């Protein structure tokens, strides 16, 4: 940090690139090891009113799999459109 | 949106093909790599000194068990058996007994510790937070039946860590 | 952490902060790997070619991950089909040509750049809300209400004896695995167990290409290639 | 509160002690045997017994979240002293 | 039903024709895996031990069940030769650490109350 | 068109010089494969549906770009090598032969779930 | 000339284990299935089901 | 959709899947029983036991389907069927990003036709099968054994098969090698009977037989 | 119709060989096939509606330590799931397992009235509700 | 015959004449959820769970009451029902005391399984709750009278089966105990099925009190041999010991009823 001036642009150089903006290990930067009491949010059926479980429950809106063709001029159709391409991307295309 | 990781021609120009012939026939960037674990050198080392200072944990910190115990000195285990239906290795053998006095708990309280994942299942589980898992994680052993708990040792512990245990639950109730 | 309806956990108040320290010299280190290993002409040399698999060849073994994009396919289930939040994030795959390892070890490379901006977003653009789902049948309540509320006394006993009952089905869903497309095809007897679940492990499909990509090489070689085929014994041997 | 077994190890809270007869003695011999020194038993008595003027009382365990779920117990059953099945706290009336 | 498909084999006659050539080759293969294994047993009890697991599986009459067996018998033989296995995993075979358990029904009693 | 393709971006197939007329050829095969289907069978009231106008593509432009953005199969390089395939697909079910119907309902009720 | 690899070396009965626990007891294997990434497992195995379950986890 | 809990819907995907599921049932109604597509947005071709390597080579070549990169093969051992094992394949479009599942049934001594020719990523899945499930494929280069132990007998995710199995490993001195024993266990696998005997979600009910 | 040496072959399935079973487990494991009776505890229904594959009970030994129940018979806890009873003993013998079967206890009918509690001379008449 | 013709949300269903709702939708596989039905108990109609609501009929009608005639196709998951079910839940939920994990009929209750299925997912009680003095009426069954449901099975069963009058519900309102207000013991040679009866932990056996969970027994088929019946019973056993014995389903010779001393 500890590490005199000498020693500091002797690093800077070797690696030709300058360490002391960002080091591998944190000196003073974390948060403090304790943290102030919290206090969690809500979520969506947290009230007293029309939140009837009847009409949100996602077990029961599962259908069983609808039936589509049973061994007991029409357009041809594609599983899904096929996926455009990509572009080269915007922030550097190459490397 | 996709970028190219190999697509880089050398120019053909003389300065290109110069930087060529001198990167490899005296060689640079080989010295680059050099210079880079030279200045790793010249940098201060990370490595802590065990026992005298360990790596930072956090108070969720799943560890050792430890049953434990209210404010009176009364147990918090019902044997309610929540946690033996939930832990995945089944490593909780527990049997319950209409105790004398009438509160009627648990008569053994076996945690197979090798066969524990310290998953956090069980202290979840429990509805009266009995069974928590201690921050201690030096609690080796040289024999099989050490690592076997039971009832007994599982409250020593609770008697033993307990102000990590209370002050950790109270840095984590709001949490959980 | 995560669980079928969100993380059970809650963040803890500062994590984000040091996510970010970490994030801003995370960067650095890359740059320091790259420094050593890119140029390197021993490194590249013995990772040139060595170890090649073709477009057609690649996709028909099943492969994913690193080796589509390093053949030079254009896919990627993060993009393709975003899973979860994906859809509203902003990377790149980074393909690219001749798909030798050399290119793979570049595709991963900029894999933890093109990672490192999508944190740098996700930490930007935390929401405020619940960890987990408000339907206590698939989410245990919290710990409050477990203590004051019966129905939350009630659903977390059962939730913590047999669980939330899976209704029947069959699907086979993957995700871009950090190593390659992870799936699992779950099948569920309409109770609170699985029927069966079978994982697709990424790299059972890459080792049963190892014939292919360990062809003619040097024996010196089958060692990269096993580094570039990256096998984990943990999934590959299930 | 924990007495001495006549091999010359000691009870558990559950009342477990080995008989000199049997084999299994040899697991403790060269060594301890574990036992808490606090009973649970008798570490509940010491505790007062509540003197609470009302009809029905929901006892926490103290801590509030950090207890046992609420159980709203009775104290009209004059012979008997209500207690919380959690707990144990013995909860009265004082002379109803 | 009734109708079947067979496996590789359809008549019991050449079903068996490929028992034979199993039984040809693991009695050509007995005394290289010895040799080979560093093993401590003779050729001959080798001989007999295949012998008598041709004969606890003797008695099925399904030609679809039995060419199962064979390749499972050829899914055996390969694994010797090729030094797949190991000594621990033919041994096994010669079943030699587990104690011999009680056989008539006095014994079976004495020792305990196991069916 | 303009300059060839140094390369498609995939390794193994490669550019081909050629992609008009080649396209060309392997988009009347398969017409004169679907020349033997019978019409009673869906795979010509398909096949002719689709590849009637991916053959009419072909001729309409006479660039590899402006056909690539309307044909949606990657570039050309690729689509020929998919109109290979599909070539080879027609000539296999030449021999599958699946227009006759299924041979049986499953045995009693082998699907359905849960059981 | 020959790559065959002999596997296995690792195996254990993850799927036979999965089919006698129940899905949040199933929830550690995946965790301990590739031993060099954990969490992206967990997201394989909660995303297939919520999809089962018909339920969304909330945006945060 | 106010509701923020439920999984949402994708209708679009729904009804142009269906729209490709009669589409693989009209050009090959030989070899499809049953075509079906779940709440889920996924179809599943339901095929029969004996034109694997054509239905799988239909829709690998197919140019309006593409549907190849096999993901996985596997069955489900459903024991109160009169054919157990339910050899399933798991396909992922490309051009189309889009996954198919085709299913057949199959007795303990009905071969399967090797797959591998259709896609030759399938080389490895099976060799896992013939030996984890036992169903046994046809015309196949090697089926080895491949997940579970060397000379190993039996079958382990056969639904009669236990989960610690028949036998037991440890060290043998007199033999101075490891020994498989019958298997006998510290502790016994306590089971738990836990299923609602209450009435799950009616909407899947099995009609009253 | 499906011409793959579609040959009739008659004998009774027996992949005894192959299932896996040692010589011991296939004769003395003698298996019981019932439906399992409604839990009285619950009036709930929703576990009747299937057969299994259960196995009688073996030898259940107290460990020498702290009291594990130490079991030597693999085919304790795999009972399995069936449909119906014709392919329950269709398992059974396919493996070789000698079989015990128990028909349905069918509910008998409940024809109750609740008029019928509240009567004239009938004993029926109810004083407790 | 004189069978009369109904259905039950769409299927048709060929029932008695009398049949009530809840023994005209079992027929296809359906149990309507029940908390003071018993089936060879007589009816109560008290718990009000049973209710479904059927189209063009405004109010919802009470099904094990209720005698079903031509044209009513019972609406069963109609959302009227589906709110009936859940109103009338967390009212019985309301004021029980949180005693799941020291309650023996965890694992195996009928007000978990039902709060499960036909259950919200928490609670707008906000005020405090109500607690019933315990009471003893043998040293074979525990009486935790806050659990009580009020459904009122116990005195039906003593009254019309077992042939005494032990049991009774006293007071006016809210509180409405039941027991024996002078303190009595329960002296039926089939007292032990009382255990059975009851839906909720309010009465449980005093030997197995806190002995093993449900989800652990390993139950097994046997028979009494202490009468000559031969009462069917399920012995619940747990790591290599008998727990409970507890009655089969077998009607003509035993029911689901066994003996005190078999118990
Ligand atoms: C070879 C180079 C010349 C000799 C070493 C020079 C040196 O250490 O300079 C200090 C310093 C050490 O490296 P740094 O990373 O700057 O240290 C930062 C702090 O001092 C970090 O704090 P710290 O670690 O210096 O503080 C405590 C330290 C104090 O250490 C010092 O004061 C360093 C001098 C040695 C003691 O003492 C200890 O750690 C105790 C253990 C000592 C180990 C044995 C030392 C043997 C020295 C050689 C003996 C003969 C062979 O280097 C410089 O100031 C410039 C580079 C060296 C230039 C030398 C002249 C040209
Ligand atoms: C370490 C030592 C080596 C490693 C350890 C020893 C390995 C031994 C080799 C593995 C042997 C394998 O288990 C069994 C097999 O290959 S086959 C079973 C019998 N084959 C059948 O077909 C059954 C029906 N039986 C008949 O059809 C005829 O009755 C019979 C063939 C008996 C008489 O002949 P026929 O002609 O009449
Ligand atoms: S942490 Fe250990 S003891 Fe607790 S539930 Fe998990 S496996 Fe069981
Ligand atoms: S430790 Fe907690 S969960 Fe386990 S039995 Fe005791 S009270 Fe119940
Ligand atoms: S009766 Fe049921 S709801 Fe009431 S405490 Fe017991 S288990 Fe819980
Ligand atoms: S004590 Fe039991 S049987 Fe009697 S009314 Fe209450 S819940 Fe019903
Ligand atoms: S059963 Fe209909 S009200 Fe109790
Ligand atoms: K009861
Ligand atoms: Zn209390």
């Amino acid at each position: 940090a500890s590490a005199t001036r000498v020693i500091q642009l002797l690093r800077n150089w070797a690696s030709g690139r300058d360490l002391q903006a960002k080091l591998q290990l944190r000196y003073q930067e974390i948060s403090k090891r304790t943290q102030p009491p919290p206090k969690l949010p809500v979520g969506p059926s947290h009230k007293l009113s029309n939140n009837y479980y009847c009409t949100r429950d996602g077990r029961r809106e599962a259908m069983p799999p609808s039936i589509v063709m049973s061994s007991q001029e029409k357009k041809a159709v594609t599983p899904a459109p096929p996926i455009k391409r990509w572009e080269l991307s915007k922030d550097q295309p190459y490397l | 949106t996709y970028k190219f990781v190999n697509m880089r021609e050398p120019s053909m120009d003389m300065k290109s093909v110069t930087d060529r012939a001198a990167q490899t026939l005296l060689w640079t960037e080989l010295v680059r790599g050099l210079g880079m674990t030279l200045s790793y050198l010249f940098r201060e080392p990370a490595t802590i000194n065990y026992p005298f200072e360990k790596g930072p944990l956090s108070p969720r910190f799943r560890g050792e068990h430890a049953l434990r115990r209210y404010p009176s000195g009364e147990e918090r285990c019902i044997a309610c058996k929540l946690c033996e239906a939930v832990c995945p290795a089944q490593a909780i053998t527990i049997e319950a007994e209409p105790r004398a006095d009438g509160s009627r708990r648990t008569t053994r309280y076996d945690i197979d510790m090798t066969k524990c994942i310290y998953c956090g299942f069980c202290q979840e589980a429990c509805p009266v937070d009995a069974i928590v898992e201690g921050p201690n994680f030096e609690f080796s052993t040289e024999t099989h039946e050490e690592l076997l708990y039971n009832k007994e040792k599982l409250l020593n512990n609770g008697d033993k860590w307990e102000a990590e245990i209370a002050a950790n639950i109270q840095a984590d109730y709001l949490y959980r | 952490y995560i669980r079928p309806g969100g993380v059970h956990q809650d963040l803890p108040l500062g994590l984000l902060d040091d996510i970010y320290e970490f994030s801003k010299n995370f960067s650095f280190r890359i740059d320091e790997l790259e420094e050593m290993l890119t140029n390197n002409r021993i490194w590249r040399n013995r990772t040139v070619d060595i170890g090649v698999v073709t477009a057609e060849d690649a996709l028909n073994y099943g492969f994913s991950g690193v080796m589509l994009r390093g053949s030079g396919i254009q896919w990627d289930l993060r993009k393709t089909q975003p899973y979860d939040v994906y859809d509203q994030v902003e990377f790149d795959v980074p393909i690219g040509s001749r798909g030798d390892c050399y290119d793979r070890y570049l595709c991963r490379v900029e894999e933890m750049r093109q990672s490192l901006r999508i944190i740098s977003q996700c930490l930007n653009k935390m929401p405020p809300g619940e960890i987990k789902v408000d339907d206590a049948k698939v989410s245990p309540p919290k710990r409050a209400e477990m203590k004051t509320s019966m129905e939350s006394l009630i659903h977390h006993f059962k939730l913590y004896t047999e669980g939330y009952q899976v209704p029947p089905g069959a699907t086979y869903t993957a995700i871009e695995a950090p190593k390659g497309e992870f799936g699992v095809y779950l099948v569920s007897d309409g109770s609170s167990r699985p029927y069966r679940c079978k994982i697709k492990a990424p790299g059972f499909a890459h080792l049963a290409g190892l014939d292919k990509m360990s062809k003619g090489h040097m024996l010196a070689d089958v060692v990269a290639i096993i580094g570039t085929q990256d096998i984990v014994f943990g999934e590959v041997d299930r | 509160g924990v007495r001495t077994s006549p091999t010359g190890e000691k009870v558990t809270h559950t009342g477990q002690a080995y008989d000199d007869g049997d084999y299994r003695r040899v697991r403790f011999s060269d060594r301890q045997k574990e036992v808490n020194e606090n009973f649970a038993i008798d570490l509940i008595a010491e505790q007062p017994v509540s003197e609470v003027g009302s009809r029905v009382i929901s006892c926490d365990g103290g801590g509030g979240a950090l207890g046992h779920p609420r159980v709203y117990i009775n104290l009209d059953k004059e012979t008997k002293t209500g207690t919380c099945g959690y707990c144990g706290l013995q909860f009265r009336q004082p002379h109803h | 039903g009734t109708s079947v498909k067979p496996i590789f084999s359809r008549d019991m006659n050449e079903a068996k024709r490929r028992v034979r050539e199993l039984y040809r080759a693991w009695y050509r293969e007995v005394p290289n895996t010895v040799h080979l294994f560093q093993l401590d047993i003779s050729v001959k009890q080798g001989r007999d031990k295949v012998r008598e697991m041709f004969m606890k599986n003797a008695h099925v009459t399904d030609p679809r069940v039995v060419d199962l067996l064979v390749i499972k018998g050829k899914m055996e033989l390969e694994e010797t030769i090729n030094v797949w296995k190991q000594r621990t995993h033919i041994m096994r075979f010669f079943h030699e650490t587990e104690a011999p358990r009680p056989t008539d029904f006095l014994s079976k009693f004495y020792v305990g109350h196991d069916p | 068109a303009g300059l060839l393709k140094k390369t498609t971006g995939l390794v193994g197939l490669a550019v081909c010089e050629t992609p008009h007329e080649r396209l060309k050829i392997l988009y009347t095969k398969i017409l004169d494969v679907l020349g033997q289907i019978p019409k009673n069978a869906a795979y010509r009231k398909y096949t002719e549906q689709i590849t009637n106008e991916k053959l009419g593509m072909v001729k309409a432009e006479p660039d590899v770009k402006k056909l690539e953005e309307q044909l949606q199969g990657g570039q050309i390089e690729e689509v020929i090598l998919q109109a290979e395939n599909e070539l080879s697909l027609a000539r296999k079910m030449l021999r599958w032969k699946p227009w006759e119907p299924l041979v049986e309902e499953p045995p009693a009720n082998q699907w359905k779930w849960p059981i | 000339r020959k790559c065959d690899p002999h596997i296995g070396l690792l195996h254990r009965g993850t799927e036979k284990l999965i089919e006698y626990k129940t899905y949040l007891q199933a929830l550690p294997y995946f965790d301990r299935l590739d031993y060099v990434s954990m969490m992206c497992n967990e997201q394989a195995y909660s995303l297939a089901v919520e999809k089962l379950l018909n339920i969304q986890p909330p945006p945060r | 959709d106010t509701r923020p809990t439920i999984r949402p819907r994708n209708d679009v995907v729904h009804k142009q899947l269906s729209a490709f599921g009669q589409y693989v049932a009209e050009i090959l109604p030989k070899y499809v029983q049953q075509v079906q597509v779940s709440c889920f947005n996924e179809l599943e071709i339901f095929i029969h036991p004996d034109g694997v390597i054509p239905v799988l080579t239909f829709l690998r070549d197919h140019t309006n389907a593409q549907f190849k990169s096999l993901a996985d093969l596997t069955a489900v051992d459903v024991p109160t069927r009169q054919n157990r094992f339910e050899i399933v394949y798991n396909l992922l479009s490309l051009r189309f990003n889009s996954q198919i599942r085709v299913k057949t049934y199959t007795d303990e001594l009905t071969p399967i036709e090797s797959s591998v020719t259709v896609y030759k990523a399938a080389n490895w899945y099976e060799r896992e099968i013939w030996d984890m499930f036992g169903v046994f494929f046809a015309n196949h280069p090697d089926l080895r054994r491949i997940l579970t132990g060397y000379g190993f007998e039996g079958h382990p995710f056969r639904k009669d098969f236990p989960l610690s199995g028949y036998v037991e490993l440890r060290y043998d001195d007199e033999v101075k090698r490891v020994v498989a024993e019958p298997v006998e266990l510290a502790q016994e696998f306590r089971k738990f009977d836990l299923n609602s005997p209450w009435e799950a979600f009616p909407a899947y009910r099995q009609p009253p037989e | 119709t499906q011409d793959t040496q579609l040959i009739a072959v008659d004998e009774k399935l027996d992949i005894t060989t192959l299932t896996g079973v040692p010589e011991e487990h296939i004769k003395t494991r003698k298996v019981r096939i019932f439906v399992p009776a409604r839990n009285n505890m619950q009036s709930g229904v929703n576990n009747t509606k299937k057969w299994k594959m259960e196995f009688d009970t073996r030898e259940r030994w107290e460990n020498p330590l702290m009291g594990w129940s130490s079991t030597a018979d693999p085919l304790s806890n795999l009972v399995l799931t069936f449909s119906t009873k014709e392919d329950a003993v269709a398992f059974a013998e396919k493996n070789g397992w000698s079989f015990d079967v128990e028909e349905r206890k069918v509910p008998k009918p409940k024809s109750k009235s609740y008029g019928a509690n509240f009567s004239w001379n009938k004993r029926t008449r109810v004083s407790t509700k | 015959s004189n069978l009369i013709e109904v259905f039950v949300d769409g299927q048709s269903v060929m029932v008695e004449p009398g049949t009530t709702v809840l023994q005209a939708c079992e027929k296809v596989g359906m149990q309507i959820p029940r908390f003071c039905y018993h089936e060879r108990l007589s009816v109560a109609g008290n718990c009000r769970m049973c209710l479904v609501e059927i189209e063009k009929a405004p109010k919802v009608v009470a099904a094990c009451a209720m005698p079903v005639m031509k044209g009513w196709n019972i609406l069963t998951n109609s959302e009227k029902s589906k709110k009936a079910r859940e109103g009338v839940m967390e009212f019985l939920l309301a004021n029980h005391p949180l005693d799941c994990p020291i309650c023996d009929q965890g694992g195996e209750c009928d007000l978990q399984d039902q709060s499960m299925m036909f259950g919200s997912d928490r609670s707008r009680f906000l005020e405090g709750k109500r607690a019933v003095e315990d009471k003893n009426i043998g040293p074979l069954v525990k009486t935790i009278m806050t659990r009580c449901i009020q459904c009122t099975r116990c005195i039906r069963f003593a009254s019309e089966i077992a042939g005494v009058d032990d049991l009774g519900t006293t007071g006016r309102g809210n509180d409405m105990q039941v027991g024996t207000y002078i303190e009595k013991m329960f002296m039926s040679e089939l007292s032990g099925n009382i255990i059975d009866i009851c839906p909720v932990g309010a009465l449980t056996s005093k030997p197995y009190a806190f002995t093993a969970r449900p989800w652990e027994t390993r139950k097994t088929e046997s028979i009494d041999v202490m009468d000559a019946v031969g009462s069917n019973i399920v012995v619940s056993t747990r790591t290599g010991e008998v727990m409970r014995i507890l009655p089969r389903m077998h009607e003509d010779i035993n029911e689901e009823w066994i003996s005190d001393k078999t118990r």
